[PDB]
């Protein structure tokens, strides 16, 4: 029997025909998480709960129902019931959910709660929006010229873990396969060599790409960009570009611009025109420092995604407050993206940028566009004002240090 | 010719068992020589012993030849009456049939699943096993015939000392008044395991009949002494536990030895009693039979074993049985990356390893037969859902291609939910104990979670999912790196490259110490486990080649006290 | 026969024992290059010799020889002898040489001169060093910190270019090989999919990391870092780490450090401790911005390498002046790293750093450290003086625009 | 015995082959008459495929009947030939069978017809009995075309001028014509061939008719120049479709007209390619007997795709595919053959040399300079087999030898140069309109025919023009871009940018300026788009076989 109680007041979000129908008294399942998770999560709820009321004059309220995974569960459900199957049903039944941090095993034969969650819900797209906020300490001169949102596919890329060790029979078996039947002559140093496999799928590529493009339209972004090292590897990455653009023309009816690949897609609600474009990853990295204004939204292969997303954040000084989510055919789940940091568990020291901001993703994704807009206001005013948690403060000059609980207030003050 | 065949099997058994015995007379030298690599080493061979001869026979039969079956049995059937160890003679027969027939179609008429002969219990035994000893004419003297009595060729140290110990022990146990009236019936032959040679005998008192067990240990530097005297069944049951390697005791005819034993081991069933002496393959049969009685005698149906479901294995039990069945799943959980064989290997490896009575013994089975009537819907759907390749459909019966039958214990995770207070310190202390022994035994458990450990009647804790099982000699133990930067504290993803087969022994804290209640104790007494330094040592000794003393008793009883 | 004089006064660089023995009076073979190369290449001669004259007191002088390739290739040898054989033979025997740029070929099927040269002589290591020259204009606040040298390998990575177009019949053959004979279950989408093969040798890997260690050793560098993703593709990429560390212990006597993988390698030349450590790539990109201080010499796989080298350079605003070279078992070639940029050619207006800068490497390479340094002093000083070419001046205020030929002088005077 | 069954069977086989050959031709008039200029191309495409079928057909018959000697068949078959109007092909048919039976092995005079082993009037003369003005009418009226004319009495007027200008009028009245009953149809033109006979000499006369749209067919020009004719019958152009019930006679007739051409050379033009191969061979055979010379790699720039060798005094080069290709070049071996096949089928607009495949070629070691000898071994071992003093090359082609363009240009001062460039540039265009895009426009891969005309040859990279994307290189986003060695934009296979052509074409100072002068258009995406622009749009560009100037619209 589930230990999780449906809130009496709320109503189920339902998804039909792609666009989810979200009522104004949603029930949003939540997970505290291990470690520092106790600290942050309570805060975000306040911030988020505050924003909603302020924005909609209280007309819309979120009923939050807790569900459990992975440390609490042992306490609630069983000694050794880490990931109760109730949970997976629950997120799926209710469309969107939010997750505090979780413990990721370091190495070995131990399973990972996050992947399992990604894996078992088949969350194929992982979206990691990046934005600078004011006054966050940064390593680059003009970060504020950086609003971007990055889409990656966890499903299919070289990050699929298909490889064979060096001197493993299969590997040599494999090499032989290409070498003799297939006729690959490119390989050098075939003996004592190890092999890996990378694949690109039209279904996979379109699947993601459809995902952003819909996004921009949904949020009135100005362009969609395809990042690929298309030139060296035509077939797998490049086919990414070929496929994605194609998606636009066929599905979204983009009109070519000058025969060069780029195209303009009309935005139905907006009436603005979104541009679709592609640029090489090698170059693109260079480009982001010099010209980050240009790019609003990005879609890219799985690999480019870690490097790029991970990479953008440093400039924006955002790793600490990085936000993330993973998305799927039937559910989306928004998580804090940081270690549990046991040592500081419950102390109140740590700063929950990431988790709130993830909430911020959540709401936009709920179409409650206005409320999330406050949170950004709150986060922005609060940091610029130089009142902040330890992590930042240690960096800045003349800040006023804040405990975790208060900052979440601080955000509110600036709301 | 047909009758010829029976002779061929029957010749065969005699041959194997002879081999069995010669291996088992080996020990004393092995014990004395102090070579303990051999001793473990020798142990393994026996396992191979029974099979070879069976293996050898069929080929013999095969060359021969190239309806009567009832006939051949009867001939084998007809040669039993004289033969004292008839019982095994059947098994061996049974064992053969199945190899001949690939473990299928066996039926009582077709072969021996039940014994032909009338019950063993004797008019008398041809040579009595154990020698009664009497106190008078001295008692303190009495221990003298006993020790001076026994075979081993070595010197003894502080002999009086040991002698005094027991007398103190019994005295407390019985009191002089009772004591004067009770006597011993020690075994003709010691039972040998591992580092120690054991001496088994009854102790009989006005009150009743009591186990008295002394295990003989070799001092460092080759002197001899007796670690303890155990006079309680509870202790005895344990020292004959099913979590321990088979005793190597020389028995010219096993069946008698067993009968003598029970009074010592009132709890254990026949199938079990056989194991301790070491006829595993025979045990299978009895054990198989014993279950068969259960099936007649209950209306229960097969159900999933309580606990946490298994990513690697499919396991189930009748509600009231003492053993559970483990079937390797057709497709393992995605997170798990192993292959069927490997699993197959692990279980075998365990059968051929000293178990320290931390590892439950296992029995493989093939083409097992189940009656559809028996199998509950909830379970059946599960079997078909996940073990379809293995199972075969046969009208009202189904054949499970691979199986294991093992003792049924309450799983550890469950025990902790139930227990409290002192009792718990009671459990955690043990698990912590368990890992050290196992580790010391050059077995490193993998999951280590409670879901994968079991609880005895005596509360002892045993290890059972052999997923992620490995020697500790092939693992590298590492210390989690101190974070480079203040920022480092918070990274979800470790910033250092981990080679596979890397273990960080401070990682467990999270899984082990989750319950507020459990956590301090582990910390309280069991700190070493998480200190990567410690494990490093354990593997160090082992690489050094040491075998570490294991006591199938509480430390206190150790006769230091 | 050949239309190149072999200078009388000069002597052949020679290698015995795999350690270069470089005469005082050396002969070096250079290719002026297409387009702007005329503008730039001459200057380098002016500077280089200057750096050489002052530095060694005039004891040593270089005997330049002009081998020919490219359009000039046509004007002399033939009308389609774009790349005569003699040249290769010249570079191979002579062992060190430098070139202006050659026309990149945009079209798909064309044969590319730049490539052929590296590919044909099997210069398998592409070494680019990135550093900041004071007064230079850059995005990052504190780019003063960056000094790094980057070793990547052209051969043997996804950069094999081994792939098959989706629905290639051939590719479909390959899946089947994998999916069923190999029986990998990891391909979510196996239809309308395209594939590539990534491999790594033991041999290929040690090919360079052996190199880096020597570079570091020769030039008094603090440490070497091996960058890999060995957390997602261990055998293919993970291997790189595993061998590199191994190489260290095995050839270079590396004693352990704290059981952490890293080991400390004594430097035979100076006795100081070179250090070898590894860091994950996606993360690493984060580190360079944040802690440029800690990294020095780097050895990495072909892919990470483009991204990384390409990236640092933006950070120090050096894309324009990056220097590059590629190296070979018995040949090394130092290249200007920029486009032909034909339109301006002959106007003598372009910026000559990368090409000159390449000279340093060349000069350093031959053990004329002292001189090579001189250029550096001159080149940074000239900028800080803010006397510079068209590319910079526009960028940096209060600066004096110098015709290219002039710049060389500025470089020299500041020397 | 069986044999006479066999020999007849072949011989019968031939007859059929030829008749079909005749019927297919007969259509030619109808097509020209009508507008099936696509059909025109095709039929030409199929005709190539006729000879092979029957032959293919026979062997199967033979097998089925199919299942010492050999010679008996030659005699028996051989005995038949006298009193056969056109044996010669008949022989050629024979050999084809034998070769087909034995996978082209063991050829000997003995086994088959390497060497020969052995009515009605084509055209009727005309005289200026009356003023030609009448004379021509007889000829014009006499044509079998069934369409209207304009300038009847017009271009008819034109003929005279060219006609008169060349020779003094005193000459005209003297000379007369000997026209041939059959027009030779090619491409979009129906050509009228005749000798021109006069006191000075007997000289070529060709008039090539044309169809104005919804045509009153007219005559573009008149050609009486000795050379000019050759061009029309050049290798570069496609085979004529002419109806030659007895071929051999025509050949002799033409010969006067085309003094230059070797006989076999003549044999293709009528369209009998397979025979020509036979004749093609023999002519080769006499030559080497004639002189002691070895074989040398053709002068020029060595080929990554192909291996080429020659004889110093020769007119043909043998091109054999290397086993292993240049690393940069990625293309399947089969792919190349296919290309080669294609040109043979595709009309060549006078810009592509035709090729003749060969199988199991044999020559022995005396004639191979070691340098070639190793190179073949080194670079093409699989394709060569060693017997005795003989070695066998499995697959090879033979084509007319011209001097590689790259070679020509350093031997030319400007005026020749100006002419040379002009032609080439045209060269590109004409194929361009022909739907062919030549992969390496580089000179190294075009040749100069004796007449100084440019023809494309290394066919390694040929592709239809409907398989490619013609592009404008993008304007640079920022000033950084101006100086980059790497494209910043997505480039796709088959994306082509013309503008990048300059670098190779215009390297030399002398060369470059003309190209801008004569053909700016070559470097414009727009132009190609326009040309491919139409060619999607049905269109076939008419290719003249004579200088543009000559046509009367001038
Ligand atoms: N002897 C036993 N008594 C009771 N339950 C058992 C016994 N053996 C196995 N089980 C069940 O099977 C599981 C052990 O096997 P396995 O699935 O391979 O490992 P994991 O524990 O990772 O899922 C346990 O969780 C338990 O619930
Ligand atoms: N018809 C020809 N006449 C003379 N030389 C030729 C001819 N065809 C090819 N060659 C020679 O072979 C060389 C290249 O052969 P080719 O196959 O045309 O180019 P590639 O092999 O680069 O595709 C030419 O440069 C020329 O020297
Ligand atoms: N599937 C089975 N069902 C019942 N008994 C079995 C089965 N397989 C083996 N046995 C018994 O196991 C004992 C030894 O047989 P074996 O397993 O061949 O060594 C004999 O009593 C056999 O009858
Ligand atoms: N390998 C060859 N050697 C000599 N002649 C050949 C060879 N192949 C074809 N021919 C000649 O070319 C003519 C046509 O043969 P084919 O084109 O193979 O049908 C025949 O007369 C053959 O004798």
């Amino acid at each position: 029997e589930s230990k999780v109680v449906v809130p009496a007041q709320g109503k189920k979000i339902t998804l039909q025909n792609g666009k989810l129908n979200v009522p104004e008294n949603p029930i949003i399942p939540y997970i505290e998480g291990d470690g520092i998770g106790v600290d942050v999560t309570p805060a975000m709820l306040k911030v988020v709960d505050a924003a909603v009321e302020k924005a909609y004059k209280g007309e819309r309220k979120i009923s939050w129902m807790e569900i459990y995974t992975g440390e609490k569960s042992t306490q609630v459900y069983g000694q050794d019931v880490w990931l109760p199957a109730e949970t997976l049903d629950l997120i799926r039944e209710y469309r969107v959910a939010i997750k505090g941090p979780l413990t990721t095993p370091v190495g070995g034969g131990i399973r990972s709660l996050n992947v399992a969650l990604r894996q078992e819900l088949d969350l194929y797209i992982c979206l990691r929006p990046v934005r600078y906020y004011q006054g966050t300490p940064s390593p680059v001169k003009h970060p504020e010229l950086t609003d971007m949102v990055i889409f990656r596919e966890n499903s299919e890329d070289i990050y699929a873990g298909i490889e064979w060790k060096a001197d493993s029979a299969d590997a040599e078996k494999v090499i032989k396969f290409l070498r003799e039947e297939m006729g690959v002559k490119k390989i050098r140093f075939p003996e004592h060599c190890g092999i890996g496999i990378k694949p690109c799928s039209e279904e996979g590529t379109k699947r993601l790409v459809r995902a952003a493009i819909e996004y921009a339209i949904a949020n009135d972004r100005d362009s969609v960009t395809l990042v690929h090292k298309g030139n060296i590897m035509k077939f797998t990455e490049g086919a990414f570009k070929d496929w994605g653009y194609q998606l636009a023309r066929e599905e979204f009816g983009g009109e070519l611009i000058d025969g060069g690949p780029w195209l303009k897609v009309k935005n139905p609600n907006t009436g603005k025109e979104i541009v679709i474009k592609d640029v090489i990853a090698d170059a693109f990295l260079q480009q982001i420092l010099l010209r980050p204004a240009e790019y609003d939204v990005i879609a890219c292969m799985n690999l480019n995604g870690d490097y790029i997303s991970d990479a953008l954040a440093a400039q924006v000084g955002g790793i600490g407050i990085a936000p993330g989510a993973n998305i799927g055919d039937e559910c989306a789940l928004f998580e804090a993206t940081h270690g549990t940091a046991p040592k500081y568990a419950g102390q109140d020291k740590v700063n929950p940028g990431s988790i709130i901001l993830s909430a911020e993703m959540m709401l936009r994704h709920m179409g409650w566009t206005e409320a999330a807009d406050l949170i950004v206001k709150g986060m922005e005013g609060a940091i610029n004002a130089k009142t902040v948690t330890y992590d930042f403060e240690r960096l800045m000059d003349g800040a006023k240090l804040l405990k975790c609980s208060e900052f979440g207030d601080a955000i509110i003050e600036n709301m | 010719l047909e009758l010829l065949i029976a002779q061929t099997i029957l010749q065969g058994f005699d041959a194997q068992y002879g081999r069995f015995l010669e291996v088992t007379s080996g020990a004393q030298q092995r014990f004395e020589q102090a070579d303990w690599h051999a001793v473990q080493q020798a142990m393994k061979n026996r396992i191979h012993l029974y099979d070879h001869h069976v293996g050898l026979v069929v080929e013999q039969l095969r060359c021969i030849t190239n309806e009567f079956l009832l006939r051949v049995k009867e001939h084998y059937t007809r040669l039993l009456p004289d033969y004292p160890r008839f019982e095994i003679a059947e098994s061996f027969f049974n064992s053969v049939y199945c190899r001949l027939f690939d473990h299928r179609s066996l039926t009582p008429e077709r072969l021996f699943i039940f014994s032909s002969q009338p019950e063993r219990r004797f008019r008398t035994i041809p040579r009595p096993l154990a020698k009664d000893f009497h106190p008078d004419h001295g008692w303190e003297s009495l221990l003298m015939r006993v020790i001076s009595d026994l075979p081993l060729r070595l010197h003894w140290q502080n002999k009086s000392r040991d002698i005094h110990y027991i007398i103190r022990h019994l005295t407390e146990t019985l009191g002089p008044e009772n004591l004067s009236k009770s006597h011993l019936q020690v075994a003709n032959e010691l039972f040998y395991r591992n580092k120690a040679a054991w001496l088994v005998g009854k102790l009989i008192t006005p009150s009743g009949t009591l186990p008295f067990l002394l295990p003989i240990h070799q001092t460092d530097d080759g002197e001899l002494f007796i670690d303890t005297c155990l006079t309680t069944t509870a202790e005895a049951s344990i020292v004959f536990g099913f979590a321990r390697s088979y005793f190597m005791v020389y028995a010219p005819l096993p069946a008698a030895l067993v009968e003598w034993l029970r009074e010592i081991l009132p709890g254990k069933t026949t199938a079990e009693l056989y194991m301790a002496i070491g006829c595993q393959k025979h045990a299978k049969t009895e054990s198989y039979r014993e279950y068969l009685v259960y099936l007649q005698g209950c209306n229960e149906q097969f159900i999933e074993a309580p606990g946490i479901r298994g990513m690697v294995m499919l396991v189930f039990t009748l509600p009231g049985f003492d053993r559970v069945f483990k079937v390797i799943k057709d497709k393992f959980a995605p997170q798990k990356e192993m292959s069927a064989a490997h699993v197959r290997a692990c279980y075998q490896l365990v059968k051929e390893h000293d178990r320290v009575g931390r590892m439950a013994d296992t029995q493989e089975f093939e083409n097992f037969v189940l009656e559809k009537r028996h199998i509950s819907p909830a379970l059946m759907e599960l079997l078909l859902q996940e073990a379809a390749e293995k199972i075969t459909d046969l009208g009202e019966q189904i054949v499970i291609r691979h199986l294991y039958i093992e003792r049924r214990m309450v799983p550890l995770n469950i025990w902790l939910e139930q227990v409290e207070g002192q009792q718990l310190r009671d459990a955690i202390e043990e698990y912590g104990n368990a890992i050290r022994q196992l580790a010391a035994a050059n077995i490193f458990p993998g999951d280590m979670l409670f879901k994968n450990f079991g609880v005895t009647r005596h509360g002892r804790v045993v290890f059972y999912d052999y997923a992620e099982i490995c020697y500790m000699t092939e693992v590298n133990f590492r210390d989690i790196p101190p974070p480079r930067y203040p920022e480092d504290e918070l990274a979800s993803e470790p910033w250092y490259s981990v080679s596979p087969g890397d273990v960080f022994p401070e990682e467990f804290r999270h899984w082990l110490c989750a319950d507020p209640r459990i956590g301090p104790l582990f910390e309280e007494m069991h700190a070493d486990l998480f200190r990567a330094d410690y494990w490093r040592a354990l593997q160090n000794r082992i690489r050094e080649g040491h075998v570490e003393d294991v006591y199938a008793y509480r430390r206190r009883q150790r006769f230091s006290v």
